[PDB]
Formats: structure tokens, C-alpha cells, sequence
């Protein structure tokens, strides 16, 4: 994969 | 230079000086523990010694939240291009090819 998210 | 000796924004005011006094700029915000971010550092280290009239610099999302926010940066890597005093792109991913596209641009 070529991101990471974040859910806050 | 390299990815490892440009400037790590810490602080907002810096940050939006930041903007305001440079003519073409890269930001590049990261998260340490991401494999992505990570995979890109080599890719801006040639990057920035190929275009030397551009500003890079880097944020850790972790530690300034707030520069973050900002800028809206929900994803890592998350590139913010600036021009002449202003934020007026995005490349979202870790996408060599579309950075690249994009500092062009500039």
C-alpha cells in the first residue's frame, strides 16, 4: 500500500 | 542534503512564516511508525538534491498535531506544495512519480 491513515 | 538534514517544522508561526518566505516549497508529513513514509525518504533525498530551488521540509504528525491540521493531513505520506506565499497543491501518497510531476510544476 502507499498510505496510512489515521481515524481519530 | 537529505531527507535525514532538512528542517523538521515544529512550531505554527514557523510553519506559516514558512509559506510566506519561500518561492517554491515541499513539505513532506509523516508519521514515523508508517512503512510508507518510510519508503519514501530515499525518494526525497534525490528529489531534493534535483531541485535545488525548492524549500523541503517535514513534520511528524504525532508531534505537531496542530501543523497537521492545518493542513488537513488525514494520510501519510502527505506532500504540501507551496507557491509564492501560498498552499496550492497536494500529493497524497507515497507516488514518486506524481511528487515529482508536481515539484515541476512549481
Amino acid at each position: 500500500t502507499p498510505v496510512c491513515t489515521t481515524e481519530v | 542534503s537529505s531527507y535525514t538534514s532538512i528542517t523538521k517544522l515544529t512550531n505554527l508561526t514557523e510553519f506559516r512564516n514558512l509559506i510566506k518566505q519561500n518561492d517554491k516549497l515541499v513539505i513532506d508529513f509523516y508519521a514515523t511508525w508508517c512503512g510508507p513514509s518510510k519508503m519514501m525518504q530515499p525518494h526525497l533525498t534525490k528529489l531534493i538534491q534535483a531541485y535545488p530551488d525548492v524549500r523541503f521540509v517535514k513534520c511528524d504528525v504525532d508531534e505537531s498535531p496542530d501543523i497537521a491540521k492545518e493542513c488537513e493531513v488525514t494520510a501519510m505520506p502527505t506532500f504540501v506544495l507551496g507557491k509564492d506565499g501560498q498552499l496550492i497543491g497536494k500529493i497524497i501518497g507515497a507516488n514518486p512519480t506524481a511528487l515529482e510531476k508536481g515539484i515541476k510544476d512549481l
